[PDB]
């Protein structure tokens, strides 16, 4: 039966007394103004002790309590649960997980759930040993709650194996298991006859399938029930054929963190007062002598709490909340005034949490206290680089070593070969100047159809015209050749997918290593957004991801008219407003660029906002970029502010007085020929090798065919909302993605799309 | 809101975000603000061949978060995959 403890109300006094008693100096447990005081997770045993220990008392768990050994103590925070604070009313329960008769004596495992506001906060596992000869196998049992096991049912063989198991009892016998993820939430109740055989086994609990919405629904039950057995086949079957939702991945080599020195206190009176463990053997020489102990031994729970304070200082970087799990095996007794050395190591990861193993020895170099921790890495955000350096052989070092980078690049390369008849891996490695695609065979016809299906919209004399990308590929074509000057890796359509695959492969490497936090935020600069979404959300397969960014690069390439040599009358300048004048703010630069745009009538816009009053990127008409460059080069030389002049000097004069500067710059800018090279100005650096003004309203025409391509390659079944909602920060809105009417409205305000405007107008119909 | 409808909403929203992404300016300033202030990011891990957005975050933090960082007393690590692979993989030297 479940043991109910009393409601503990955590006070500021109790935490001070607890921390001082165990020597835990972490700032989270000290009272500061404007922040609630946390309680340590060691403080759980204070709350739980009256429930947990009450488990070893009942008549049927008969034992000499003077000869009681505390073997192990463990705390596991529940996932999501923020730590204990002062003011929190905590309720405890405790249950006997197991009570088994070993040869050497009787082991009692006790699980002690602490819960506030109804929701459970953390488990406290404790292993007690009664030493002796116990043969009362009628009273032994072992009610376990098993770890959730998962099976991806891929083949028909897997289905036929599952159906063979009489315990696998679906509610519907004719359920389609193929390409389903089953989860098994099982409890295993075992009674004993002898020490070696079970008298009665009984695994049971729901079988859940993952729906296309990630929302698991019960579709069956495990319902195994045996007599005399030597094991539980259900959990054995699930271990071999399944997976635990979380895999411990070891580092190549344990990293030593520290080797730290702790002292047990001269007396165990303080820890006895605060904890409520008034066991005489810690305090009274006479009871310690009666229990055959070498003296008044230090409470094991003190040594636990003392070492968990080091772990929390040195592995959690003095942040309490980061410590999510902490076990310690007590190996040997510690006397007071003993100097202890703790060698803390980083041994591995578990889904973005550090696995710390420690080992505490005394002056005689005897192991006294081993144990593991699990430590949340610091609050992370992944930012994914956009277009930049396209160095030949990029990601190829990682491709040679990593198995998860290999899987990304080989999936991508195979899909490019089958779909567009080139190897992206080739183009990355050996950067050819020309690449001829050939459309011979049955494969070549499919590949030629996939180039002829690629369309783009543009404005031809105020008219939306749907021309084709690859206008010279028609039904009769046998080949098509991609030209370049120095190399094709430089060309946008091969740069993009290469960079996106480098970024995906780097990530999938990390994720294989266990280094990616589950709740981590992410964002990507421009192209980096697609790499980011495939990486953190898995919204697209590699194959879809590489198609989309290929098509993006081709849509960029052709978005503008070009001459015979393939140079356009558009470009990009990097503007540092700080370097023209310290008083030249952002809304100053924005005011100069809107003015230049309206006056001269040529396109110019700010397309990147990168660093406040230090890094902006203006794209637009290659003449309007010259006018801006001369205007900023002019304003630096006269040392004349526009923010000061428009406020304290005059009203709507800056407008007319800046227009005569624009006309000065513009009449010099329009004289020189149409393929004008951009001059490195004082506060304007030309972005070399970019001739398309993307991130401007100019590309607003080319959206519709790009959208229709996306809606083929992005399936609603793939898009998990959990993995996106409040983690992904778009470039469009710059606001953590949320599925809320206010968010949709914010999107509509930037980009008047009718599939958003219908969602706005019909919001309450979707709500129910 | 049911899960099945929420999904088809997210799907629609996402495809519109991506479609228009190249038609509208990249608001990386307002994006930096969000992850640096509105989430109190301790690690900014850049993924890419060069440290440009790690560069930009360092220049943002030095210019308008010196006081905010002192007031909350939080360390901000700014790592890149290319240059600081050892600090991300936990692969130190003997």
């Amino acid at each position: 039966d479940v043991i109910k403890g009393k409601d503990f109300e955590i006070t500021a006094k109790e935490v001070y007394d607890f921390t001082h008693a165990v020597g835990n100096n972490c700032e989270d447990f000290v009272s500061r103004p404007d922040r609630t005081m946390l309680a340590p997770m060691d403080f759980a045993i204070v709350v739980g002790w009256r429930a947990i220990i009450k488990a070893i008392f009942p008549n049927t768990v008969d034992g000499d309590l003077l000869k009681l050994v505390h073997l192990s103590n463990g705390y596991k925070m529940i996932p999501g649960a923020k730590p204990l604070q002062v003011g929190d009313v905590v309720s405890t329960t405790a249950v006997i997980e197991s009570v088994v008769n070993q040869p050497t004596g009787k082991i009692v495992d006790v699980v002690g759930t602490l819960s506030r506001n109804g929701k459970p906060v953390m488990e406290v596992t404790s292993s007690f040993f009664y030493r002796g000869n116990y043969t009362d196998f009628e009273n032994t049992f072992q009610k376990t709650v098993e770890p959730v096991y998962q099976m991806h049912i891929k083949t028909s063989k897997d289905i036929a194996v599952l159906r063979s198991k009489e315990w696998f009892q679906l509610d519907d016998e004719d359920f389609d298991l193929l390409n389903k993820t089953l989860t098994f939430e099982t409890e295993t109740e075992v009674t004993f006859k002898n020490a070696n055989i079970f008298s009665s086994v009984k695994c049971f609990g729901p079988i859940k399938v993952e729906l296309p919405t990630k929302e698991t629904v019960e579709i069956g039950i495990v319902d195994y029930e045996a007599g005399a057995s030597h094991g539980n086949p259900v959990v054995d079957f699930l271990k071999r054929n399944g997976s635990t939702l979380e895999q411990k991945v070891n580092l190549e080599n344990p990293i030593p963190i520290a080797v730290l020195d702790s002292y047990t206190p001269s007396t165990n009176e303080p820890y006895a007062r605060v904890s409520g463990d008034l066991n005489p053997i810690h305090v009274s020489r006479h009871f310690a002598s009666y229990a055959n102990l070498p003296g008044t031994i230090t409470h094991g729970m003190f040594s636990s709490a003392s070492v968990r304070a080091l772990i929390e200082n040195w592995a959690a970087d003095s942040v309490s909340s980061r410590v999510r799990g902490y076990t310690c095996q007590f190996v040997d007794m510690v006397l007071p005034n003993t100097a202890l050395k703790t060698s803390i190591q980083h041994v591995g990861m578990i889904n973005g949490r550090k696995l710390i193993k420690f080992e505490t020895r005394n002056e005689d170099d005897v192991v006294v206290l081993t144990g593991e921790a699990e430590i949340e890495q610091p609050v992370t955000t992944f930012v994914f680089t956009g277009q930049g350096s396209q160095e030949q052989g990029m990601g190829m070092d990682l491709y040679k070593t990593s198995k998860a980078a290999q899987d990304v690049w080989n999936r991508a390369d195979n899909h490019f070969k089958d779909t567009y008849g080139f190897s992206i891996l080739d183009i990355v490695i050996n950067n050819p100047v020309n690449l001829t695609i050939h459309f011979g065979g049955e494969k070549g016809k499919r590949i030629r159809e996939n180039y002829s299906a690629m369309i783009f919209e543009t404005i031809v004399d105020g008219k939306l015209k749907t021309e084709k990308i690859f206008k010279e590929i028609n039904e009769h074509s046998t080949s098509y050749t991609f030209r370049s000057e120095k190399g094709l890796l430089s060309a946008t359509q091969f740069t993009q997918p290469a960079l996106t695959l480098m970024e995906k492969a780097a990530f999938e490497d990390l994720k294989s290593k266990g280094l990616i936090p589950a709740d981590a935020t992410f964002a990507g600069h421009s192209l980096g957004e697609y790499a980011a979404l495939a990486s953190l959300a898995d919204v697209m397969s590699i194959e879809s991801l590489v198609e989309v960014v290929f098509y993006r690069g081709m849509t960029m390439q052709v978005a503008v008219p070009r001459d015979e040599l393939g140079r356009s009358n558009y470009g990009m300048i990097a503007i540092n407003p700080g370097r023209v004048a310290a008083s030249f703010s952002q809304e100053a630069l924005q005011y100069v660029v809107e003015r230049v745009g309206k006056r001269t009538g040529w396109l110019v816009e700010i397309v990147n906002y990168n660093v406040e009053n230090q890094q902006y990127v203006a794209a637009g008409d290659l003449r309007a970029l010259d006018t801006v460059t001369n205007v900023l080069n002019f304003i630096k030389l006269q040392k004349i502010d526009i923010i000061e002049l428009q406020k304290s000097l005059s009203l709507e004069e800056v407008e007319g007085h800046l227009f005569e500067i624009i006309d000065e710059a513009s009449k010099k800018s329009a004289v020189k020929p149409r393929p004008l090279k951009l001059e490195r100005g004082f506060a304007c650096i030309p972005l070399v090798g970019i001739s398309v003004p993307f991130h401007s309203t100019y590309l607003m025409n080319g959206v519709k065919p790009f959208k229709s391509f996306l809606k083929k390659n992005i399936i609603k079944e793939n898009v998990k909302v959990a993995r996106l909602a409040g983690k992904y920060i778009p470039n469009l809105t710059a606001k953590p993605f949320q599925v809320t009417k206010e968010y949709f409205q914010d999107v509509y305000d930037l980009t008047g799309s009718e599939p958003i405007k219908e969602i706005i107008d019909n919001w309450e119909k979707y709500e129910q | 809101m049911k899960p099945e409808v929420e999904q088809e909403l997210a799907h629609i929203l996402l495809t519109e975000l991506l479609a228009y992404q190249f038609a509208s300016p990249v608001r990386w300033i307002e994006t930096q603000d969000v992850f640096l202030k509105d989430f109190n990011t301790e690690r900014v891990v850049e993924i890419g061949p060069s440290p440009t957005l790690a560069g930009m975050a360092q220049r943002t933090l030095k210019n308008k978060y010196e006081s905010y960082d002192a007031a909350l007393s939080l360390h901000r690590e700014i790592l890149c995959y290319s240059k600081d692979a050892k600090e991300i993989y936990y692969t130190p030297d003997p």
